[PDB]
């Protein structure tokens, strides 16, 4: 019924992993900042009209459990009638937040709803919550658990993307987000990161290496940290995919998303909630899509959700504008790329998570909130948003410029 | 609760309190010659118990011994066989029956003592774990360990808990339960899991009660108190929920199945299952998931096929059911092997390791010393490892003889030819050597095609000719099939019987028939794979078809092993004595292919796969575009079931022809001479025990072969003698 | 838009805490089991129309991490497009996700939609999942922390409640909660828990304690388990209400939820939905809210989430034939019905979590489904189902039978 429109999206910087400026930052002060930043922009905002507040986070524990969408409503000395609830669905938790709260401003049983997500990966690292899926041997064992750098290699091995051509699209990325910076295009929606005394602790995307060239990239070992190298994945994986003999092992830390931290925050709300507050729409969402595909490959999920949800709005790929998919491994976005033919032009013209890094529960968030500054800058009127989730989910939403 | 089953059998333990309160409790089953958990242990034991309990003011200490020759080995597998899905509860409540009396006896306040003297087998060692100290006689034919993964079981008396508690998942799983390795008693206290060793199966009761005697006098707190049970106690490498441990189990089922490579054997993933979780709950818990599991996996087809093949088949043979009655035994003084390739210089190592004299004839000595080098450097190998001392390898070796002169053979009892196939070749071979052997040698051939009766005709003692065949790398495989012609003696047959086990190797006895039985079978499997081939299916699909169907190596590396040109000439025998007009199998169309383009195997450096230096490495690129690769794509369970069905169908003609005589002889005899899958519990036992999408059984058997026949040829379809 | 009906609302028995016949059951299963019954009810359904699975679950850790809901999905054979979602908004997770499942139907972007929840107690303990409100001292010290048995506590004291006012309610639980077991009203609904093999595990709810006196609560101590012993929070909370002497500790493990292992799955989906899979539609989703009171009393959340769910519906108290509000603490049922009014043979009239547990994932979806089953049973109209959350939230639901 009720249409759901973006009125502000703002995002933290990227702090690296290693030696990061956001080390020291808990993950509770990343989102109250961008309360804090809101709040500045809209100094007379009613505060009692918001009604929820949802945050995702994909490894809810110790300094990410307890509920901290909640957390920052009480530590931001938001009135305690705005809620807060924290949803995990991997690594579009930060996209899934936004499409749920649009999806509750339609149904008219809210009225104006904070969305975003937080991933300190420097504090708290990807499965630090556990989980069955991996840690349970008789579901593990079922379900054929294989670890996502493995799903990207095998995709290359079936596409037949060669080692130099995932290094071409990660040097694009590297370019781009370059060019994006320099041009002033983040100038309004990146929020500089500070300590209690007002001191600068990070203000820009520390994980971009703006000065890579393609020999540099050559120059890198194919994945060997974590659980990729643990060993038995390989022969698992091709126990499924039976007709491919050998897993042709292209992704390095140069053509996959960074382990970065930074949080993420989105206003929605109806065309009535935002009238009666002053604040002027930017976008519109148009349609929300969750579908999936295999869970051993795991990250062939954006297709059928991105087809789904262009189904549901009337629409085709030759009617949109951008295309914002998820830099998680660069062969899971040339993949996309060959199945819905994508004109380069139009795919994550900005740089993506290969360059400025990949904070789990808040991706989703971010690079909505990307896509809602280039159609203003641009002004063009459509964009598609998707990313390759865990397990082989997917997620997709259609957002059109007001 | 109870100790007890219900709510009539034979007691089964004996009881003994001394004047310093120890009771020693003797197991003596008098229904046999070994100790079984069988009815009427676990009331002997719960009659036990209880008394344990009530006279507990007068006890100070237990000692577990055994009357028999071994300690206690194995359960109830007349029993456990015969459990249908709707005996589930009573499965649960007989090994939850079982734990109880055990972590009574382990929770008594006073320690209890292992006195293990024999072979501590299975629910054996599940009794001796749950003492609080283990003392075993360092004998010979003692062993320790718990092999229910081998009959599709897990230890459901508490071994997968216990020693999970004493060495952590990890340990436990890997060298304990996943293979169900066993150990004598010097490796059993070096990995601990027994505590001391003693020279006599005498000492054992008297070192017990000294231990007890002093535990209870420098540990008065921690007696009878397993290390599990005190407060602070810290599983070695972590529970599940530590970050050590946490960071690598996701590769514990993915490691799992790379070693099992997809093959259905349920049995080892719920092994690792009931591990883990139980790590994650209290002692009590854990062994009730352990019940569990164990009950999943009996009531389960796959148990009751490796319950039949790897416990009554396997006894069913060793006890000489193939041997014919009323013979005795004789000795071998002499072996003499003809030819010094790959099969007669193995022939020459297993004999030679069993402590027989070899003399190893071929037609040069460089040749017959490049054979003896064979054993050199298998002995050079086990050297390194440390599974061999120098002395005994240097008496293995010295009973290798390398020779060129037929005179040589000399003293010679026992002759087992291994030359080129060719019938000529061994008529002139036996010739020149049977009037220098002694005048009862035993005349063995190790062919694998020609028929036993053609090659008799050569010698003039026809009644000693027999088949004895072998199969490469004759160290490793375990099978002999021994082929009886129709001149060959019921002597004869006993005596490369008794041969046979002397050797470390099992038996089957076939009647004489072109092809035999595992030639002729294995010729099956291979030939569906070809076929899947030449109808375009990728070759990688094959090969994972092949591992995931449970097979050792899959069938196109197999091929090459056994080398095309041994196969095409397979085709022009069994073909020629068609002649009517021949009906040929849709793989020799692509074996002639490939000898046209000198791709034959890895004899010849090149076929389905590429072998560049010495090893093998990778598929033949070129393979894909020769046979169109890609083309057809059928389901992966079709091509794992035309390759079990087609061993499976042809093994029934074998049992319809005569050329076996058992079921125990087709499914030992399909399983450790041409590897079949171990799950289906051999190529007879997998029609009966059938299970898919259709129903389990015989009759689902007989649909699903009727599905393949409609789909891939008349081949498939199901012999007279398995309809109703 | 369109509306969103409950086609099924099932749940597990709860398994005690201490030598709990759940204690054994991983919590991944106790969902299975509850996904596998619905098979066995409808084997016809197109489970490819079953578009998410959103389960909720407040201590996400272990055995509960990683998305227990894809988790759920992919272990039970479900479709791969079926999505699978975690959230947690404490005690409330549970109807939570029914609130969002229903939500998601409305917006249209959704077909048919599994919401639930998940707690295994006796594994996963509750505060297992850390928390920045609780465990950083900057955040704890400004926000009032304060564990709930004392906000309990002082709300009895402001209200004035007595030892024998809450404990004669806590007899009033036990009494109805038997009196639905004998009388047979939850045979359908709870689904006995079994294992691989069949055997049964639990099928009542062993917290229940049918043969309780008044004299025998009487003889409890107050609370003095965990995060009461510990000193300060009286303090804490005397300090915020400066005009309240002195706090008078009146509950008990007698008159408190028990801990629990459970679990409870509702089907949601559109009208059009349930009719092309051949599904009879018991309930109609009617209105939700979220709304909130004071985070250091922590509990007189549901005053405030009932009245707005009220008039979002254009009802009031009159209308509604059955009340169901979470029974953590007698006092925070007291201060509800006192509040508003309530007749007392419409509030928990089957009992509560004082008698029969509270998995704190689950609760939201037990009682729901505990609430449709009475209307049908009762042939009544409308019920409201409301809970009390921690960090002083409060969600609530109206639900009209069809």
């Amino acid at each position: 019924s009720e249409e759901a429109f973006i009125y502000e999206a703002i995002r933290t910087p990227r702090g690296k992993q290693k030696n990061g400026s956001l080390h020291e930052v808990k993950p509770l002060s990343l989102v109250v900042g961008l309360i804090d930043e809101l709040r500045k922009r809209h100094p007379d905002l009613d505060e009692n009209l918001i009604s929820d507040v949802i945050l995702g986070c994909v490894s809810p524990v110790g300094d990410q459990g307890g509920d901290i969408a909640r957390a920052a409503v009480l530590a931001s000395g938001m009135p305690v009638t705005s809620g807060g609830v924290q949803l995990n669905r991997f690594a579009a938790s930060g996209l899934e937040a936004v499409n749920t709260a649009a999806q509750k401003v339609r149904s008219g049983w809210d009225d104006l709803v904070l969305a975003g997500g937080v991933e300190s990966m420097s504090r708290v690292p990807m499965g630090s919550d556990g989980g069955a899926m991996g840690l349970d041997p008789a579901t593990n064992y079922d379900v054929m658990f294989v670890p996502q750098s493995i799903g990207a290699d095998l995709i290359a091995t079936i596409e037949g993307f060669s080692r130099e051509d995932v290094d071409a699209y990660a040097l694009r990325s590297q370019q781009k987000a370059a060019e994006a910076w320099s041009g002033g295009y983040f100038a309004k929606s990146v929020v500089p990161v500070r300590d209690q005394n007002g001191l600068l602790i990070l203000d820009h995307d520390e994980h971009m290496r703006p000065d890579t060239t393609k020999e540099g990239l050559a120059k890198l070992k194919p994945a060997f940290e974590g659980l990729a190298a643990l060993g038995g994945f390989d022969d698992v994986a091709l126990q499924k995919y039976h007709w491919v003999e050998k897993i042709n092992h292209v992704h390095t830390g140069g053509n996959s998303s960074g382990i970065v931290d930074g949080a993420a925050l989105v206003m929605i709300g109806s065309a009535a909630a935002g009238k009666l507050q002053g604040l002027t729409p930017r976008a519109r969402i148009v349609a929300t899509a969750t579908s999936g595909a295999d869970p051993v490959i795991m990250l062939t999920g954006p297709t059928p959700a991105t087809r789904k949800v262009l189904d549901r709005a009337g629409l085709t790929v030759d009617d949109i504008d951008l295309f914002e998919l998820n830099e998680a491994f660069a062969s899971v976005v040339l993949k996309f790329q060959k199945d819905l033919n994508i004109p380069d032009e139009k795919l994550n013209v900005n740089g993506g998570a290969i360059a400025m890094g990949h904070p789990l529960g808040a991706t989703g968030a971010m690079i909505l909130g990307t896509m809602v500054d280039e159609l203003e800058r641009r002004n063009a009127r459509r964009a598609l948003i998707t990313l390759c989730i865990g397990g082989g989910m997917g997620v997709a939403t259609i957002i059109e410029r007001v | 609760s109870s100790h007890h089953h219900h709510h009539m059998p034979d007691n089964t333990i004996q009881w003994d309190k001394d004047a310093d309160g120890i009771v020693t409790l003797t197991m003596d089953d008098p229904s046999g010659s070994t100790n079984v958990m069988n009815e009427a242990y676990i009331e002997s034991m719960g009659k036990a118990v209880d008394r344990l309990v009530a006279e507990k003011d007068s006890i100070t200490g237990v000692v577990v011994a055994s009357a028999k020759k071994t300690f206690f080995a194995g359960g109830d597998v007349k029993t456990m066989i015969q459990a249908r899905p709707e005996d589930a509860g009573d499965v649960f409540n007989t090994v939850e029956t079982i734990k109880r009396q055990l972590r009574t006896l382990e929770t008594l306040g006073k320690p209890v003592v292992a006195a293990i003297n024999g072979a501590a087998l299975g629910g054996g060692l599940e009794i001796a774990l749950a003492c609080h100290h283990r003392i075993a006689a360092d004998v010979k034919g003692s062993q320790l360990g718990l092999p229910a993964v081998t009959l599709g079981l897990l230890p459901g008396g508490g071994g997968v808990t216990r020693t999970v508690r004493m060495f952590g998942i990890q340990n436990a799983f890997v060298s304990v339960l996943a293979q169900g390795t066993r150990f004598k008693p010097a490796k059993a206290k070096e990995i601990g899991l027994v505590d001391e060793l003693v020279a006599t199966v005498e000492e054992l009761v008297p070192a017990a009660k000294a231990w007890i005697k002093e535990e209870l006098k420098a540990n008065p707190d921690g007696a009878g108190v397993q290390p599990w049970d005190k407060k602070g106690y810290k599983m070695p490498g972590g529970t599940p929920s530590s970050p050590g441990l946490a960071a690598i189990l996701p590769s514990f089922p993915s490691n799992l199945r790379k070693q099992l490579k997809g093959a259905p054997m349920p049995a080892p993933r719920a092994i690792l299952a009931a591990a883990v979780e139980g790590a994650q709950v209290d002692f009590d818990t854990a062994s009730r998931i352990e019940s569990r599991y164990f009950a999943s996996l009996v009531t389960g087809q796959v148990a009751k096929n490796m319950m039949q093949a790897f416990f009554f088949d396997l006894q069913a043979i060793n006890a000489g059911g193939s041997r014919p009655e009323g013979i005795g035994k004789t000795p071998i003084k002499r072996i003499g092997v003809l030819g010094a390739g790959m099969m007669g210089a193995g022939i020459a190592y297993v004999s030679a390791k069993a402590g027989y004299e070899v003399v190893l004839k071929d037609v040069s000595l460089e040749a017959a010393a490049k054979g003896k080098g064979y054993s050199e450097k298998l002995e050079a190998k086990a050297l390194e490892r440390g599974r061999t001392t120098q002395e005994r390898s240097d008496a293995l070796l010295a009973r290798i003889t390398p020779t060129a002169d037929a005179a040589d053979f000399k003293g010679v009892d026992f002759v087992i030819e291994a030359v080129f196939e060719n019938q000529e070749l061994k008529h002139k071979v036996f010739g020149e050597i049977e009037d220098i052997v002694e005048p009862n040698a035993i005349l063995g051939s190790n062919t694998s095609t020609l028929p036993i009766t053609g090659l008799a005709t050569g010698v003039k003692r026809q009644e000693d000719f027999i088949g004895i065949h072998f199969f490469s790398p004759v160290d490793k495989m375990p099978l002999v099939e021994i082929i009886k012609g129709e001149k060959t003696s019921d002597e004869a047959l006993a005596r490369v019987f008794d041969y046979t086990l002397a050797i470390g190797k099992t038996p089957i006895v076939v009647n004489d028939s072109r092809g035999f039985f595992t030639s002729r079978v294995i010729g099956t499997f291979v030939n569906e794979a070809l076929a899947m081939l030449g109808e375009g299916v990728e070759p990688a699909s094959i090969e994972q078809a092949g591992s995931q169907a449970g097979y050792p190596a899959p069938p196109l590396q197999l091929s090459d092993e056994l080398n095309l040109e041994l196969m095409h000439k397979i085709a022009v025998a069994t073909r020629k004595g068609v002649e009517g007009t021949y009906q040929p199998h849709p793989a020799e169309a692509v074996v002639e292919k490939m000898i046209e383009l000198g791709r034959s195997g890895r004899l010849k450096g090149a076929g389905f796969y590429e072998y560049a230096d010495g090893k093998r490495s990778g598929l033949w690129p070129g393979l894909r575009e020769t046979f169109k690769s890609g083309s057809s794509q059928p389901p992966l369970q079709d091509m794992i079931d035309r390759m079990l069905f087609a061993e499976a169908l042809e093994t029934q003609k074998c049992l319809d022809e005569g050329v076996l005589t058992s079921t125990a002889d087709a499914n030992i005899g399909s399983i450790m001479g041409i590897g079949f899958p171990p799950w289906t519990g051999g190529s007879a036992q997998f029609i009966v025990g059938y299970s898919g999408p259709a129903g389990t059984g015989k009759a689902a058997f007989v649909a699903r072969a009727r599905e393949l026949a409609a789909a891939y040829g008349d081949r498939f379809l199901p012999p007279e003698s398995l309809l109703s």
